[PDB]
């Protein structure tokens, strides 16, 4: 009299980190399974018949459905894997969609209130049961030959449908209705206590034979990976272990010595610590190389206007993090071309210290029409929902509209998703924050774009000799004659020259001999002179 | 629209049988 | 203890559902991609493949296929410099230095 498999415990299921799932779905779908029959069938009820696991890919809904699958005294698991049922000729996916229940059919009619439960697993159910609608093809027929096997004229009692899928919200409606596809669960990224039993789980066989060094620790580990996803974690095992093997392949092996120095081999600290820089890097994480590349040369002090915008940015940072009746903010670099606002940004968002940092600029873009750049702002934007702390920056805005001053002309579907998506909360608990970049800001007030921001900051360029001379200073070069004449030249008039157009006149002033060098100098910025 | 199917026919090959019944049953008698 | 069966891909940029972002219509329905993806790792496991995959525009890749599992470790070859040149231009000519066909001049 069971149902179950005799011998079991959930400490070795190996799954770590899905503990109240777990027990939801085994309350919902497993309790009228074991109890006594004979007051289950006093009560009259049926039984449920199906379950529906979704959410961020890798994070172990194939391992918990296998499990679940090779738990019970059923029959071993059928499989769909996908797109296998599809044919060419006409009415051939409906014979392989009726193969699937012939054999519950067949014991409900031999046997009775008896049979032994068969489990059918469907991996990706959005690929064929999409919405029944204009053709479709095959879709609209396999939809109801599905529809109408689960639930029809005659009455099945003994089966069990599991369905996996990431998109939810692309199945056909009628099939998640109470009666077929019932119960359905989210599986999420997992916080400390999720990572700290994960890599248990993955190095306790490593642990039993002494191969693990003691100088490792687990708790640093998992403090230290913040939305790693599992197969993440597992990469970062396995990264670490081949580098402690490779550390030997070049000194005992590698000369066919003994290799009592190969069997002293253990995984130190050291392999985890440089494997976790080189190595791994998330899908929903921070990823330390864009930061290297857009602010190029480093953010010197030229002066006050620098510290203010540091400061204010903080100040931004420091609001979003910690308010209750605010989850959203907004803010928006200005200034005029060649100033230096795409790394006066990244500078703000990389001294942040949030777990989840992107950078959406148009220079990836070359060629899109507007469909293609609508679905990419949109894809960057899902992500920022999936961790409790985040930052988007979205850079050069006037790029994206493809703005152009004769017309004018401009894209008006990017402008109309760029505005809805500025004023939209994340789900419940999380927060958010978004930076923007332009050098028009009269425009974009036409468009009624700067009601949706909340404030604004402006970034002013080099407009007095002191300030060029502290430039010219740390940047060094010249020399100081060189700079004193420049100095008793320049110190009685005025100067108006952004900061990433100084680097070039000083690289042309760079190009002649020594003795013409400062004359030249002088008459480029002359000549590239201006005011307000 | 890209999904394009098709129907299909068949044939057989035949042999011969009818009186060879007549000449095994003659031998046997 | 089954040995290991490898296979060569070829352009396989040439099935993927993200040129079809780009100005054209090319995505092969996508569904091909999830089928091999289905093979390589899923509900049945193997463990004896290395599949190899080479490619001229890795910009089209698509992103689901470089999660770890899956294809895993990238690389680039690019052209060879002097000392390339000379050892390729070495190799392609020793069949005629053997046999003295080619001139000492050269
Ligand atoms: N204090 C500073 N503020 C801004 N940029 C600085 C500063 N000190 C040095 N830089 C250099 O200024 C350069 C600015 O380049 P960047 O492309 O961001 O310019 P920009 O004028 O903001 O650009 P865009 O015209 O595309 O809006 C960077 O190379 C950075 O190294
Ligand atoms: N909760 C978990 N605990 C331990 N390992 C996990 C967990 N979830 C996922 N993994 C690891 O991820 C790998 C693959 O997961 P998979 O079944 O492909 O998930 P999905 O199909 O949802 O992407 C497994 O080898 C497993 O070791
Ligand atoms: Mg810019
Ligand atoms: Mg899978």
């Amino acid at each position: 009299q069971s149902i179950i498999n005799p011998d079991w415990n959930f400490e070795k299921m190996g799954i770590g980190g899905l503990d109240k799932e777990f027990s939801d779905i085994f309350r919902r779908a497993f309790a009228s399974r074991v109890f006594p029959p004979e007051i289950v069938e006093q009560m009259g009820c049926k039984h449920v018949k199906g379950i529906l696991l979704y959410g961020p890919p890798g994070c172990g809904k194939t391992l918990l459905a296998r499990q679940i699958g090779k738990m019970l005294n059923a029959r071993e698991p059928k499989v769909v894997n996908g797109p296998e049922i599809l044919n060419k000729y006409v009415g051939e996916s409906e014979a392989n969609i009726r193969k699937l229940f012939a054999d519950a059919e067949e014991e409900q009619r031999r046997l009775g209130a008896n049979s032994g439960l068969h489990i059918i697993i469907f991996d990706e159910i959005d690929a064929i049961c999409k919405q029944r609608g204009g053709s479709t093809g095959v879709h609209d027929t396999v939809v109801n030959q599905l529809l109408s096997k689960i639930d029809g004229v005659e009455q099945l009692n003994n089966i069990l449908v599991i369905g996996m899928t990431n998109r939810p919200d692309l199945i056909d409606e009628a099939l998640l209705r109470p009666g077929r596809l019932e119960v359905k669960m989210e599986i999420g990224l997992p916080d400390e206590k999720g990572r700290l039993q994960i890599l248990h789980i993955h190095t306790a066989r490593m642990r039993g034979h002494q191969l693990l060094s003691a100088d490792v620790d687990i708790k640093e580990l998992a403090v230290e990976t913040k939305n790693f996803s599992g197969a993440e974690l597992e990469g970062l095992v396995r990264a670490a272990q081949s580098t402690a093997m490779n550390r030997h392949i070049k000194a005992s092996t590698k000369v066919e010595v003994d290799m009592e120095k190969a069997e002293s081999l253990q995984v130190t600290r050291g392999d985890f610590l440089a494997s976790l820089e080189n190595d791994i890097k998330p899908a929903f994480g921070t990823n330390q190389e864009d930061y290297a590349s857009y602010i190029m040369n480093g953010i010197i002090k030229w002066g006050d206007p620098v510290t203010r915008v540091l400061d204010d940015g903080e100040l931004l940072v420091q609001q979003t993090k910690n308010s209750d009746r605010t989850p959203l903010v907004s803010v928006l670099l200005e200034g005029p071309p060649h100033s230096g606002k795409t790394a006066l940004a990244a500078k703000i968002a990389e001294e942040s210290n949030f777990p989840f940092i992107k950078i959406c600029s148009p220079d990836k873009m070359i060629g899109f029409s507007e469909t293609a750049k609508c679905q990419a702002m949109k894809k960057i934007f899902d992500d920022a929902y999936k961790s409790q702390l985040s930052c988007v920056v979205v850079d050069d805005i006037e790029r994206l509209l493809d703005y152009v001053p004769i017309g004018p002309r401009f894209s008006n579907l990017v402008l109309q998703a760029l505005l809805v998506l500025l004023k939209k909360a994340p789900p419940q608990g999380r927060k958010l924050l978004i930076i923007g970049t332009t050098s028009r800001k009269d425009v974009l007030q036409e468009m009624e774009m700067l009601n949706a921001f909340s404030t604004t900051i402006h970034v002013p360029n080099i407009a007095t000799g002191e300030q060029l001379l502290e430039a010219l200073e740390l940047l060094g070069n010249f020399k100081d004659k060189e700079r004193t004449t420049i100095a008793q030249q320049v110190k009685g008039k005025k100067v108006w020259i952004g900061i990433k157009k100084l680097l070039m006149l000083i690289e042309m002033s760079l190009q002649m001999d020594p003795e013409y060098r400062v004359r030249k100098f002088l008459a480029l910025l002359r000549e590239e002179g201006a005011s307000p | 629209s890209i999904s394009k199917q098709a129907l299909s026919e068949i044939e057989t090959r035949h042999s011969e049988i009818i009186k060879l019944e007549n000449s095994i049953r003659e031998l046997h008698d | 203890n089954s040995g290991l069966h490898i296979i060569i891909f070829d352009e396989i940029d040439a099935i993927c559902k993200q040129r079809g972002s780009m100005a054209g219509s090319t995505g092969v329905h996508d569904t091909v991609v999830n089928q091999l993806l289905s093979k390589i790792d899923g509900v049945e496991q193997l463990n004896n493949i290395l599949v190899i995959g080479m490619t001229n525009r890795p910009d089209l890749i698509d992103e689901a296929l470089l999660r770890p599992g899956r294809l895993e470790v990238k690389m680039e070859i690019g052209l060879p410099d002097e000392k390339g040149r000379l050892q390729i231009l070495h190799i392609h000519t020793a069949r005629m230095r053997g046999h003295q066909l080619l001139s000492a001049d050269v």
